[PDB]
């Protein structure tokens, strides 16, 4: 099936260049009808459609936002690529890749989307979390992410298996560092018979830590 | 009356003006909206293939409304039954333009048919408008008994049947046929009245054209006509 | 560019309920907008093309319409799942989105689930301490959470988020933090986390003995 | 006279047929013509860009189709334009050059057209009459010469009929046929075929056009009423 | 001013693949609304189009002639190919590099065409003329004699000399061919004024003047 | 393939006068006719496009009509210059030409201008000897030429050609060629070159003294 998947650095210093990738699997950059671009969804959670290349390999780019972009493509690899110059605070969003159908020509609707990558814009070092488990009807647990740069990280209750019952929080601030944490709530009787591990994820500092929950 | 008609003259231009002003102020902004969609289009798709040229593709545009105009399609034209039809179309003077003249031979014939066909079309019509004439004096003849006897003087008489006289050719010759096309070619009821005034007015734009359905058109034109000489010299008069 | 206002910015509705939207364009867009939903820490959805033709997998109860400038989504008989911000974006170029219209979904109070944690000896190895309180799973939104050291308000490296109205069970949560150092960790004995709603009618307390 | 009409329907009925089967045999032929350019227009420029699909190219003609039929032209309703077109009304030509799209407008070219035929069918009786009593004292000087060159005052109502004609002809026909051959770049034949429909109120649309034409018009249909009500005559 | 001029070898050999080239000058291969084309004559005049080639390099073959023909462009150097493999006697023919336009889009009409080229498909070997003077208002005359492949080219005092020549058509005499050309000049001009009949036979590289002397 | 047949072959025309060759198509054209003329020993030009479209830079007498299968092409005033084989191709693919249509332009007869000349000495070196005969500019195209060693007719090694119909003055040529052996040429006297043309009454003859 059509699979679109972005990719590249999750922090870049100002007055440098963004560049991003997208890998699609499932379907051709190059069939005649479907055209690909790239969508910014800033904090606030508001869209600026970027730009978008067709499957023959022409160009048309946003004005408020052009002479910095370039949009290129691969059609070997099956990919596409943005690129952003002078990148600032401002230009900070969660970048999305997207293919594009028409209804009649012109008229442009992004059918299938992207994961979503998290650029953010500053000059400070990326920091590793520090991960630390939480033990005290029914039982609840947590992991505390604690002082990672920059967002996000990505927490998961035995990779998949535990959804049911989990609550991961919003990132919280303190003074130039991030912090969350996330709270699996499991039957009363299930631990500790069954095994209950936190895989946390801080991709921009390569961090990938589990924590198994302990009385 | 060389004052007179400077002074229709005047009347005409400003009556021009006036409608070309209201036509406008409807129109073209449905119009603009309209080609702002392909304005568009065209612009995407030359950004969307870079191989292709304006210069190439403004032909291929140039192809396609010849074509389409032309009548071709992305049931033959000139069989003998539209073949009939357009011959139709030219001795009434509606001359629809739905089909198109492509020969010059066929080109040539259209004048002499057209000299010849009008005027013995004209004659026809004169012929059926004085018959259809003494058809509706002896119609209402029978029921002018019963008019004239409950209470109404014989200056009024005139005017009431002057009325009914329209009322009734104006629901079988109008009223009658828009529900007839609006059903039969599936038209809106506004549609198939300003297609029937345009056709009746002998205007005939082609914008809109059309087993019992197929000989009856042709016969309602031929009486349609006759009944709508007289509404016109009668708004003559009024004017 | 041609600008998209949509309204209404918030709204709160019980499921089985109809709901409309608008957007409304700065020119006349002649057909040519399109529906998108974003549930929270996603990728937007096709739900509408072309102003009103309904896009493949979705169910029909979801229906568009509009011309020119004014366009209305509509959803009949709302779900759970329906929760999420709504865009509306135009074909044209430059193509443009709505600002967002956030669609919360009502439902009976629930009572929330409190559960208070320790600072983890790893964490109390690095020389800091921070102690851990989920209020998980209670309607409606609003809601207070206070910590007390030893029966005393404290307000200071206290930090809390919450989420956003569960797909499921149109549900929040929260999460408070206290964030101390080894030293002020261990001056202190009784560590409190003190949560006001309303559902029960005097506090819903948990309390931590680190002694 | 009633039997004398039905006669003259049956007369009218195997012209038109008559008449079918001259232009079925003429145009029959040229039928699928149209398409043939079409769909080997289509297949050269797939074949003289491979950077293009079929599946694309599809689209765009679909939006071609639909934006000729919402009225877009690869301002046509323009001020000038927009006269033209209340012009073909009255008239009673009707090009269908340009065409209603909205309702409102289709509303409104109803009762514009109920008045302003008459108006106008007034106005052409006025400078038929005017132009009927113009062309009269003009050939009248003319009258004095053949009245002395062995031809009697009998004879000369026929000989200033033909010259009325050859006359108004010559300005309303022959010479409008060079101007248009000239100015919009058709054939003669084009526009002997143009001016003749044109005049005759037909007005398919096939040919269409620069004030002094909107003149030549009126002039030149007051003359044209005169030609057509003359082979009446004739017939 | 736009101007195409073809290019390649004179003769090929049966079952192998002819290859021609045109320069175009004073234009653009790659401008929008003008493709390019490649057009033979047989001996007979008789006129067949081959196959043609877009400004944005898309292709339309003959297909009556498909499956050996391919051609090919340059944008850089501003030319265009055409091949045709497994040739035989057949295809001898004087091939012409041309233009393209359209009446109307797909209508195509060749509108500047080439000098022409006089490709032949023979086993024999190429042969260079002898060429030999002709003494006796004067005539004077070159004989080309004995030359393969075709053809020839003669020009006295190299297009000073223009009005009252006579080259006259090939003669084929068994296996070669022979011309000869016909200057005529006021019997005072010569031979006062030198008067030198400059051949040219491209396909043996040879290149010869003669003088007429009593 | 779409066959043209043009009609007619061949035909003669006194200049001044008016001139008219048809081209007719297998299947329908739709008007995609385009004409051609070609002068000998050049690459043919563009007369007309579009069947009746006159191709800038050429003069106004030429002109072209029809449509579907059958047109026409028409000269008004025939010019010395155009003379020529003339063809019709048409617009669809395969895109094919007309068989040719060779058009002569008659004139006054022009009587010709013969001069022979010997065997060079530098072919007399190779060992062979070919003498050569002009007969220039004349008219009608009909003639012969005869060849006479010693007052006795000779067609062993004869080999004449004759140029096409001059574009300025619609004038022929001719040259015919006498191959023999060194010896065969050394062993005989007087070479004559005789034409039988219709303006002179009697062969005009020029003859060659080898001693
Ligand atoms: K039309
Ligand atoms: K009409
Ligand atoms: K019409
Ligand atoms: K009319
Ligand atoms: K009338
Ligand atoms: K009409």
């Amino acid at each position: 099936q059509l699979q679109l998947q972005e990719s590249g650095p999750g922090l870049v210093k100002p007055s440098q260049s963004l560049s991003l990738a997208c890998s699609v699997t499932g379907f051709s950059l190059s069939t005649g009808g479907y055209q690909w671009t790239w969508i910014r969804q800033f904090p606030g959670k508001k869209l600026e459609w970027m730009g978008y290349i067709s499957y023959a390999g022409g160009i048309t780019y946003n004005p408020s936002l052009k002479s910095r972009i370039s949009i290129t493509r691969d059609t070997s690899k099956n990919q596409f690529f943005l690129q952003l110059n002078t990148v600032t605070t401002e230009d900070t969003a969660t970048h999305y890749c997207a293919r594009v159908q028409y209804s009649g020509y012109g008229n442009a609707y992004f059918d299938v989307w992207g994961q979503g990558i998290q650029v953010t814009v500053s000059s400070a070092t990326t920091t590793a979390p520090s991960v630390y488990p939480l033990a005290p009807n029914t039982v609840t647990l947590g992991c505390l992410v604690k002082g990672y740069f920059p967002e996000p990280v990505t927490v998961s209750w035995n990779s998949g298996a535990l959804t049911s019952g989990v609550h991961t929080f919003p990132s919280v601030l303190h003074s130039g560092l991030y912090s969350l944490s996330s709270s699996v709530t499991v039957p009363s009787s299930t631990w500790p018979s069954q095994t209950v591990t936190c895989n946390v994820a801080h991709p921009a500092s390569s961090t990938k830590v589990d924590k198994k929950i302990v009385p | 009356r060389s004052t007179t008609l400077l002074a229709l003259l005047a009347l005409v231009l400003l009556y021009l003006v006036s409608g070309a002003l209201v036509f406008q102020a409807l129109e073209q902004p449905h119009e603009q909206q309209a080609q702002k969609k392909m304005d568009h289009g065209r612009d995407q798709f030359l950004r969307d293939h870079p191989c292709v040229s304006q210069k190439s593709l403004e032909d291929f545009i140039k192809l396609l409304v010849e074509a389409l105009g032309g009548g071709a399609n992305p049931s033959s034209a000139w069989n003998l039954g539209s073949a009939f039809f357009f011959s139709g179309t030219i001795i009434t003077t509606i001359g629809y333009g739905n089909i198109v003249l492509h020969t010059d031979a066929g080109r040539l014939f259209c004048i002499f048919y057209a000299l010849v066909g009008i005027p013995l079309f004209g004659m026809l019509l004169a012929g059926v408008g004085d018959r259809l004439g003494s058809s509706l004096r002896r119609g209402i003849g029978h029921i002018e008994a019963i008019f004239l006897k409950w209470h109404v003087p014989p200056g009024l008489v005139r005017s009431l049947s002057a009325v009914l006289f329209l009322l009734i050719g104006c629901l079988l010759f109008v009223l009658t046929p828009t529900f007839v096309f609006s059903y039969m070619e599936s038209w809106s009821k506004l549609e198939a009245i300003y297609f029937v005034i345009v056709t009746l007015t002998t205007v005939g734009f082609g914008d809109y054209v059309p087993p019992a359905y197929q000989p009856l058109v042709w016969f309602w034109i031929l009486f349609g006509l006759a009944y709508f000489a007289s509404v016109l010299t009668t708004i003559g008069n009024w004017l | 560019d041609i600008q998209l206002t949509q309204l209404p910015s918030f709204l709160s509705v019980s499921p089985g309920d109809k709901v409309t939207i608008t957007c409304k364009a700065s020119q006349n867009i002649n057909q040519y907008l399109h529906w998108y939903q974003q549930k929270p820490e996603e990728a937007p959805k096709l739900l509408i093309y072309g102003a009103s033709n309904l896009q493949t997998g979705i169910p029909s109860r979801f229906s568009g319409s509009g011309y020119g400038t004014d366009f209305s989504l509509t959803i009949n008989s709302l779900d759970s799942e329906d929760v999420g911000t709504y865009f509306c974006q135009q074909g044209y170029t430059p193509r443009t989105f709505g600002p967002g219209t956030k669609l919360e979904i009502k439902r009976a109070d629930a009572k929330p689930t409190v559960s208070i944690f320790p600072p983890s000896s790893e964490q109390l190895g690095t020389g800091s301490a921070t102690l851990v309180c989920f209020v998980n799973n209670f309607y409606p939104k609003d809601i207070n959470v206070k910590w007390k050291v030893d029966g005393s308000e404290k307000r200071d490296g206290v930090l809390q988020s919450v989420t956003d109205q569960d797909s499921k069970d149109s549900t929040y949560s929260l999460s408070s933090t206290l964030s101390l150092t080894k030293a002020d960790y261990e001056r202190h004995n009784l560590y409190t986390c003190e949560v006001t709603h309303k559902t029960s009618t005097a506090a819903i307390v948990k309390t931590l003995n680190r002694n």
